[PDB]
């Protein structure tokens, strides 16, 4: 007989985030996978849905799209309806609810909303699959997620040091995605190739790339 | 997950732990595990995080509504009743909730515990979660009625430790609220456990301590 | 459809300096009997777009004649050339078909290239489009076609979408894409993308149980769709050792 | 389930269990004698689980520890002996295993004091205090708030009966019969609480 | 795989294709299925690689312990004393490669040293210890074989060790593996009683490449052992495409 | 992969300039969840030279350490020596691999110092094993348990060539408490020892318990 | 993992990578695949890393012993029949695909080795998971009678495809030639992936940062 | 089962085995598995006897539908006006068996009513909707058949509906069921181009015997349909045993 098709494949990939005080930044790497190959070694992972806003997940990249879409659909309609764009917190708790839709038939992507609210404030949600949130200083989606997270726990809240740091401004910040992004690609065979890096603050949102390894 | 409540002489103390997992990974350690349903009720979140949260923001929906339309507050056995007969119609289906609805109202103070089985037991003292046990233990231990408030917030915040102490799935915070007449206080917004250990059980700090 | 039944291998497309270069074998296999040896596998969309497919041939038939009608309804409303539907629109409308069938569990066993040329500004081919005539088989010369201008789309059963300057499917994602990835480059000649693919369709028809060597070549080009006449690809042995007889070896020990 | 617990002190270590004989869903007997195993020396085992596992094994090991005992003419030590019963438990787990928890607990002048807490796949660490059972659900955190060094004997008895009265009100089985085992001052007393 | 056996008027004929492959693919391109046994005892493999390769490994062995105690003591024969190429080269022929690659071993021919064939073990011998072999442990063993030899009494024969461990002898011809079953009606209806060498040759040459042609699990190269009295011949065929005027 | 869970636990493994640090959780898990104790050590001094991280199920951790145990004293006392670091991490390896089909369920590294004799060099040694003796030799660091992939992010980003004592100790502390607490099975203490060919520095952190 | 080897004039050519994972982790980014059987004889190995370990060593050992006892240069059709054995005594449970190759008085020989016991004589080939990529490459530019220095380049080409295009290989590309009188193990011979970004200054923690309960001093000798 | 399809040079020929088995078991000798749709239109059967009988009589109600609709108003051809015998008897002569049933119709032959192929469906359009038919429920339906039909368009037309519902068209022939794998190279080697009609009969029932002859699955008796642009012939044959000089 045939076997029952299974309709989740996990395309591989990682979203870092970190907000400062005025700005956050949101990087993911490019490579696109399947199994053990390589489809592709540039398929963005984040999209833009504001001004002030952009969103970036890891997994099944389908599923990534047309999530994607859908929210970009959802607030081109609520702007034209509603007559203003949606803050970082309405768009946090829309995807919630888009989510939970499909609890019972998840899509398979974690996502990472980063913007700066109105009071010019670095906003960071990270998600499960199913609608769950938390506001957060700094998160990370995708394969290497629990290479990068204690990192950047050790760089940012500093936990366990009695002499601790608190001058932090977004050169450091950047520099600090940077290290992390390339210590995950040096141990997660599924990030890797090419790294884009947004960063968000008062002017609006800003892209650079780094180059991360290919094997 | 450590929840708990319980009734006293001057209202409902109201206690969680902030850990989230996935996994045996930490996924967070300052979620809200109280969930203001309205001005007089709290709900505390128990099991999946994405299913507390929805079912209990909707039912803030639902009461916002009914107290619109009645003008007047919904009594927490009403908010319960609404609650448990949602989560039953979800029935099978694989809903991971376990809630406490603590609130005041024209009855007086009130408690009801509601889970995705659909379970509605009213009480006076709950607790949920993996940790709920060792939080049952130390408050069953040390539970009087007529505590004082600070008698009962000490009881609520030592159990919370223990039960983060033994429970590998709770953890972070301890926050404590209370619930009054009048609505309710966060009298803990979050106190790391990591000096409750260190207040508690080893003072000295001069070498491990030995379970 | 429960699972695959009767099958092709591989399709490759590469951009070259005049448009798409696509090419697949003619086989579909019943499993690993060869039922089918002279088999379409490239299909022509419109005048700038072809479609290719490896799997299942009845989910493909069931594509192609969804194109087909949707190419056919296009040209009942265009009123310029500019209205007809680009490689674009119909990579993103079989991604968004498969991606409905994968909610549902319903999946077409395909991976699918759609390619051919994003741009009107090369020729005036769909200023009187022909659905039943060919006039290519006059004497004109093909245009360069920027890259940019041209697209090569895949779609895989889950839905997954993606763009490439070379795009691959079935075994050529390991054989022929490691040549590609290692050789490709801009703005070839017919001449070099031919010689490119011959050498991935030969790798394949000695490494590939289900290939074949009776290729099919298709070009996207300002002149339009080109279908090239159907050869045998000659593939010799590259060692003299395959050929050593065995008695030659020593007979004692596992000498085979 | 057969709830069991320890306590070591600077000067004692108290073992505690359940008193139920279990045949499907009624009791047996609400006086069992086949959880503590006394062992010559001022030492004990105190086992869960099934009564057929516990009694072979309990009986298993009072015995080689008595002819080892015979053999050489002297005690074994309270530690030496926790590390023999882990290995033979370690021994059968992979071959035909005893599904049996242990507290091992004795007293030597080497070492004072001893509790071993042990489970069913000889996993095993010393410990100041430890249970067994679903019920350890319950005591535990009794146990880490209550206890400290220096706590007399006294002391930890009224521990053991917060630890009753909470079995007794929230746990499922409702146990209110208990067997205690003291070791202190070079002598073992044997002691039966219902609350 | 393909893997032929034909009797003919003065020999038998071993032919295969060298296709090996794991799922659709190819892991080895040309390996070698007939492989000798003796000096006049070849075997054809079929089934798993590992499972053939293993029993043929432990037949050799056999086969020389067999041999070895068929030797008799003292001198013997001090009196006694003891056919139109096949064109390989013309049948290995192709335009577009003509001098491609010059150096090209396509074949091979020796001759017995036991002229008399007083040692050497008979073929059915070493075919039932083979049987018995595969069908001790038939429960994991999954491996069709045809053995092909000549041997003083009986002379040319085929023997096939079916899976399970059966043996059944062929006197015209034996064929096994996926590709067999696309040419088992042209073999029927081509075979004929006391054919030539030339004829033996043709015949098995297509039947293994029209196997290959239908077969996917059929490919790369074609093998022939032509086994006689005095001598073994053995051939590489690489021109193995097939034309159709259809 | 859930027996690895049943007890959690986490080792790891750094070397500096004549010095090396092997460091550990101190929790046993039971059930995943539950901790009843908080000083089970997983590491084990072997000799001088040579210690041994054992991380995974805790009767495999104490049978192996056995087996270890008896195996290095046999050894030194017939040859009246020290066990070599390297002999005693091949014996490990083929130890394991002795169990291939129903292993010890051990996430083991070997952390000391090989000497070469002259006057004595002492070159850091560190090797991460997996449960059917794969050998990992490396010289910056190694690590093992469930806590690994935390453990190897932090390692990545913050391991130093190099270091002195100190200057290791404060890298090694920080790399383990950082991974532990983002495990939910580990941690509850953590010990560390930092080896020098003069002295052993043993000490206990002042790390989260819950 | 992408190991690969070939035959060119009176030589072998191996070469491997030098990654190995736990899952989509990567545990060793610098192993050993290739494996030295005797001074004419080497292999290089993919599958379980603990299997291809033990035996290579056992194969290692016991052709030294044999080498002992009969004097003798070491053949590689002994090796080929040792191995394949265990390998099938193991009925593929001993998960190790070998390339091994050496030179003898049958000249140079090359086998692809596979875990359920088979064996086969090769010109080239390539095992791993990114032996498909590596066999494209191969199939793509193999020729008779390569010079040693076109061999170690197309092995080195090889091994880079397996690197770049598949997921479980990575790290340096390491290379051996074996020849009649002697071996050249290369490692590293390529050494194409490196850590691109580094942080200006490297994070040192002040001393005293770290927070202890306890400590204590103990001397050696 | 064993099903053909030969086109030659004045139409296309169509034969079957008879044999319906259960298991082992022969629960029909003789079916029918060469069915008329319309008079110029037949569908050979293969696969589960229920399924391809259910989809068969859709397909004649749809033929019949598509027929009537293709009818045109009014008249037309008011000026239009519009080969060697089978020796069948001799092919069905067995020496055991003369006059043993003398009352035995093996023959029969009509002419076409739409002489002009005026309305008859073209046999493409049935193919395809029967294609579609068994694709919309490919999740259940296990048959594969053979359509052949003579229109005024595409003349004498081979299509192919496989299993799990895809379409080839065929212009030399099409073979499916168990035992046509057993003539497939045989058919190969012996089709070419612009066959007579006494040379494809001979072919197409001496592919049907060798199908018989190796699969247990088919059996029976052989039917022959011959369809021309003017007449359809059939056939029956019951001489089916296979004889071997050797
Ligand atoms: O801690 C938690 N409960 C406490 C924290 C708040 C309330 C109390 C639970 C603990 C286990 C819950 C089990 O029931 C489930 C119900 C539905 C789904 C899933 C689990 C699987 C889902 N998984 C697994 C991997 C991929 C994914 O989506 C998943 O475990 N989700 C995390 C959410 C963790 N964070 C997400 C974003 O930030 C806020 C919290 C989650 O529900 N944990
Ligand atoms: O004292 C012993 N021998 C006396 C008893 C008869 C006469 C002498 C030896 C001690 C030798 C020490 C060497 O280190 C090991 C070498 C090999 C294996 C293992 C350890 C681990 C193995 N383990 C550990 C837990 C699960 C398991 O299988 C294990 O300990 N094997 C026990 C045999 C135990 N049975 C023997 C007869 O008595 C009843 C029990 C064993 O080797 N003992
Ligand atoms: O790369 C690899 N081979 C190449 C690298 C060099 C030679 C070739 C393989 C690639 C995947 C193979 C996994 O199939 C297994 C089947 C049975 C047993 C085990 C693995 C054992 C074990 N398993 C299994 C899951 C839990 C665990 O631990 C495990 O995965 N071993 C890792 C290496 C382990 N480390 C040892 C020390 O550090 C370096 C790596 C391993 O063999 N990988």
């Amino acid at each position: 007989g045939f076997k029952r098709w299974y309709p989740y494949i996990d395309n591989g990939g990682t979203v870092i985030g970190l907000t400062g005080k005025d700005y956050v930044i949101l990087a993911a790497d490019t490579r696109l996978s399947l199994s053990y190959s390589i489809y592709t070694r540039f398929c963005p992972k984040i999209s833009k849905l504001t001004d002030k806003c952009i969103i970036g997940s890891s997994g099944m990249q389908s599923d990534i799209k047309t999530l994607h879409s859908l929210l970009q659909k959802k607030i081109q309609l609520f702007v034209l309806e509603h007559s203003h764009y949606p803050d970082i917190h309405v768009i946090a708790r829309l995807l919630c609810v888009i989510l939970y839709s499909r609890r019972f038939f998840p899509y398979y992507a974690f996502n990472i909303l980063a913007g700066v609210d109105e009071n010019n404030k670095g906003v960071l949600y990270n998600y499960d699959s199913v609608g769950s949130y938390c506001e957060a200083t700094h998160s990370c989606v995708g394969s290497g997620s629990q290479l990068i997270l204690p990192i950047l726990d050790n760089r940012v809240e500093q936990k366990n040091q009695l002499i601790k740091n608190t001058n932090f401004n977004l050169g450091d910040d950047i520099n600090f995605v940077k290290d992390a992004i390339t210590s995950a690609t040096e141990r997660d065979i599924y990030t890797g190739d090419k790294t884009l890096i947004y960063v968000i603050d008062k002017m609006g949102i800003n892209v650079n790339t780094l180059d991360l390894k290919q094997d | 997950t450590t929840t708990l409540a319980f009734k006293f002489k001057d209202g409902i103390i109201v206690a969680v732990d902030s850990r989230a997992s996935m996994g045996s990974f930490i996924s967070s350690q300052n979620v809200e595990k109280i969930i203001e349903i309205n001005k007089n009720i709290l709900g505390t979140m128990a099991g999946g995080a994405a299913d507390c949260l929805y079912w209990e923001k909707y039912l803030g929906k639902i009461i916002k509504i009914y107290e619109l339309r009645n003008n007047e507050k919904i009594s927490v056995r009403a908010a319960s009743t609404i609650l448990s007969n949602i989560l039953y119609q979800y029935k099978g289906y694989g809903l991971c909730c376990g809630i406490i609805l603590s609130g005041y109202d024209h009855t007086g103070f009130n408690m009801f515990y509601v889970d995705d089985s659909g379970k509605k037991v009213e009480g006076n003292l709950f607790s949920c979660g993996s940790g709920s046990t060792y939080a049952y233990s130390i408050l069953d231990s040390a539970y009087d009625y007529n505590l004082n408030l600070d008698q009962a917030v000490e009881l609520a915040r030592n159990a919370i430790y223990h039960a983060t102490f033994r429970d590998g799935g709770s953890g972070g915070k301890v926050r404590v609220f209370h619930i009054h007449k009048n609505g309710y206080d966060k009298i803990i917004e979050g106190e790391d456990v990591f000096d409750l250990h260190y207040h508690y059980t080893n003072p000295e700090q001069k070498d491990q301590y030995v379970m | 459809t429960l699972g695959p039944v009767v099958t092709g291998t591989s399709v490759i497309a590469i951009k070259y300096k005049h448009g798409i270069m696509i090419a697949a074998d003619r086989k579909a296999s019943y499993g690993s009997y060869a039922k089918f040896q002279n088999v379409e596998r490239i299909f022509k969309i419109n005048n700038k777009t072809v479609m290719g497919f490896s799997g299942e041939l009845a989910d493909a038939q069931y594509l192609h004649e969804l194109l087909t009608r949707k190419n056919i309804n296009n040209l009942s409303e265009k009123k310029r050339k500019e209205d007809m539907y680009t490689p674009q629109h119909y990579h993103s409308y079989v991604s968004r078909v498969f991606y409905v069938r994968k909610n549902r569990i319903d999946p077409l066993f395909n991976n699918i290239i759609i390619a051919g040329i994003n741009s009107q500004k090369y020729d005036n081919n769909d200023d009187n489009v022909l659905l039943y005539t060919n006039k290519n088989n006059n004497n004109e010369e093909y245009k360069e076609i920027h890259k940019d201008d041209l697209y090569i789309g895949f779609v895989d059963m889950h839905g997954t979408n993606f763009c490439d300057d070379y795009i691959t499917t079935g075994y050529a994602r390991y054989f022929a894409l490691t040549l590609l990835r290692d050789h490709y480059k801009d703005n070839m000649t017919e001449e070099e993308a031919r010689i490119l693919i011959n050498e991935c369709l030969r790798i394949l028809y000695f490494r590939d149980a289900t290939s074949s060597n009776f290729i099919q070549i298709v070009k996207v080009t300002s002149k339009g769709v080109e279908y090239e006449e159907p050869y045998i690809l000659p593939c010799v042995l590259n060692s003299a050792d395959y050929v050593y007889p065995s008695t030659l070896l020593p007979p004692a020990g596992c000498m085979w | 389930m057969d709830t069991l617990i320890g306590l070591r002190g600077n000067n004692f270590v108290v073992l505690a269990a359940d008193t139920y004989s279990i045949n499907s869903i009624i009791k047996l007997k609400n006086d069992d004698n086949t959880k503590f195993y006394d062992i010559h020396g001022n030492k004990c085992l105190l086992l869960g689980g099934s009564i057929g596992d516990r009694l072979q094994f309990g009986e298993f090991i009072r015995k080689n520890v008595h002819l080892y005992q015979y053999q050489n003419n002297t005690d074994m030590f309270v530690k030496s002996f926790a590390f023999f019963t882990r290995k033979n438990l370690a021994y059968y787990l992979r071959r035909n295993p005893f599904e049996v928890n242990c507290l091992i607990a004795g007293y030597d002048k080497k070492d004072g004091y001893q509790l071993y807490w042990c489970d069913y796949l000889s996993n095993m660490d010393s410990v100041n205090k430890g249970a067994h059972g679903y019920g350890a659900y319950l005591v535990s955190a009794i146990l880490d708030k209550y206890y400290h060094e220096n706590l007399t004997v006294d002391e930890a008895l009224d521990i053991f009966k917060l630890c009753f009265e909470e079995l007794k009100k929230r746990f499922l089985l409702t146990q209110i019969n208990y067997e205690l085992r003291i070791m202190y001052d070079n002598k073992v007393e044997t002691q039966y609480v219902t609350v | 795989t393909t893997i032929i056996g034909i009797i003919y008027d003065n020999g038998v004929m071993l032919a295969c294709d060298s296709r090996t492959s794991s799922g659709t693919f190819i892991s080895n391109k040309c390996s070698r299925k007939i492989n000798r046994i003796n000096e006049n005892l070849y075997v054809c493999r079929s089934g798993a690689s590992a499972h053939s390769q293993k029993i043929i490994e432990i037949i050799k062995h056999y086969c020389v312990s067999m041999k070895n105690e068929n030797r008799k003591k003292g001198r013997f024969h001090e009196g006694e004393t003891i056919d139109e190429e096949i064109d390989i080269d013309s049948i290995n022929y192709l335009d577009y490669n003509n001098n491609n690659d010059n150096n090209l071993v396509t074949k091979n021919k020796y001759f017995y040293e036991d002229k008399f064939n007083d040692y050497n073990p008979l073929v059915e011998n070493v075919a039932h210890i083979t049987k018995k072999i595969i069908y001790t442990n038939n429960n994991f063993l999954s491996c069709a074989l045809i053995f092909g030899g000549y041997d003083k009494i009986k002379k040319q024969q085929l023997y096939a060790v079916n899976l399970n461990g059966s043996i059944i002898e062929k006197h015209d011809f034996a064929v096994s593996g996926s590709g067999s079953i696309y040419i088992q009606s042209y073999l029927q209806d081509k075979y004929k009683k006391f054919m030539t060498k030339k004829e033996c040759f043709n015949l098995i040459l297509n039947c293994v490449k029209y196997a290959m042609h239908n077969d996917n699990s059929s490919g790369g190269l074609i093998r022939i052992v032509n086994i006689t009295k005095s001598f073994v011949e053995e051939f590489t065929v690489v021109n193995t495409q097939m034309n159709f005027q259809y | 992969g859930s027996i690895y869970n049943y007890n959690g636990g986490c080792v790891l493994g750094m070397s500096g300039s004549n010095c090396v640090a092997i460091a550990c959780d101190l929790r046993l898990g039971a059930n995943t969840f539950t901790t009843v104790s908080t000083k089970f050590s997983k590491i084990f001094k072997m000799n001088n030279n040579v210690y041994v991280g054992l991380s995974g199920l805790a009767t495999d951790i104490q049978t192996l350490y056995e087996i270890l145990r008896y195996r290095v004293n046999l050894y030194e006392v017939r040859q009246d020596a020290e066990m070599d670091v390297e002999c005693f991490a091949n014996m490990l390896s083929s130890i394991l691999y002795s169990n291939r089909f129903s292993p010890y369920f051990v996430n083991p590294i070997v952390v000391g110092f090989k000497l070469k004799h002259y006057k004595v060099n002492y070159e850091p040694y560190l090797t991460a094993y997996d449960l059917i003796g794969a050998k990992c030799e490396t010289r910056d660091f190694v690590v093992n348990g469930v806590t690994s992939e935390q453990l190897f992010g932090m390692c990545e980003s913050l391991y130093v060539k190099d270091q002195d004592e100190n200057g290791l100790f404060e890298t090694i502390s920080q790399c383990l408490l950082s991974a532990l607490d983002r495990d939910c099975i580990s941690g509850w203490g953590a010990e560390v020892l930092v080896l020098t060919p003069e002295k052993i520095i043993k000490k206990k952190l002042k790390a989260r318990m819950d | 993992t992408t190991i690969c080897g070939l035959v060119c004039q009176n030589a072998v050519i191996l070469g491997a990578d030098t990654r190995a994972t736990e899952g989509p982790i990567v545990a060793d980014k610098n192993c050993s695949k290739l494996h030295y059987i005797s001074k004419n004889i080497w292999c290089a190995g993919a599958g379980v890393a603990g299997d291809l370990e033990h035996t290579t060593l056992w194969l290692q050992h016991n052709v030294e012993l044999h080498r002992l006892n009969t004097n003798t240069q070491p053949r590689v059709s002994m090796c080929v029949s040792r191995l394949t054995q265990e390998l099938f005594k193991y009925q593929g449970y001993k998960v190790c695909a070998i390339v091994l190759g050496g030179v003898d008085v049958n000249g140079p020989q090359l086998y692809g080795i596979h875990p359920h016991g088979s064996s086969c004589l090769l010109p080239f080939t390539a095992l791993g998971s990114g032996s498909l990529n590596a066999m494209a490459v191969l199939e793509a530019k193999y020729r008779d009678n390569m010079t040693i220095e076109e061999g170690k380049n197309l092995v080195c080409e090889a091994i880079c495809a397996g690197i770049f295009n598949d997921l479980g290989s990575g790290g340096n590309v390491d290379i051996c030639v074996i020849t009649k009188d002697s071996y050249q193990h290369i490692r590293p011979y390529k050494e194409p992936n490196m850590r691109l970004y580094h942080l200006p200054h490297p994070t040192i923690y002040p001393k005293g940062t770290t927070p202890i309960l306890s400590e204590k001093i103990e001397y050696i000798k």
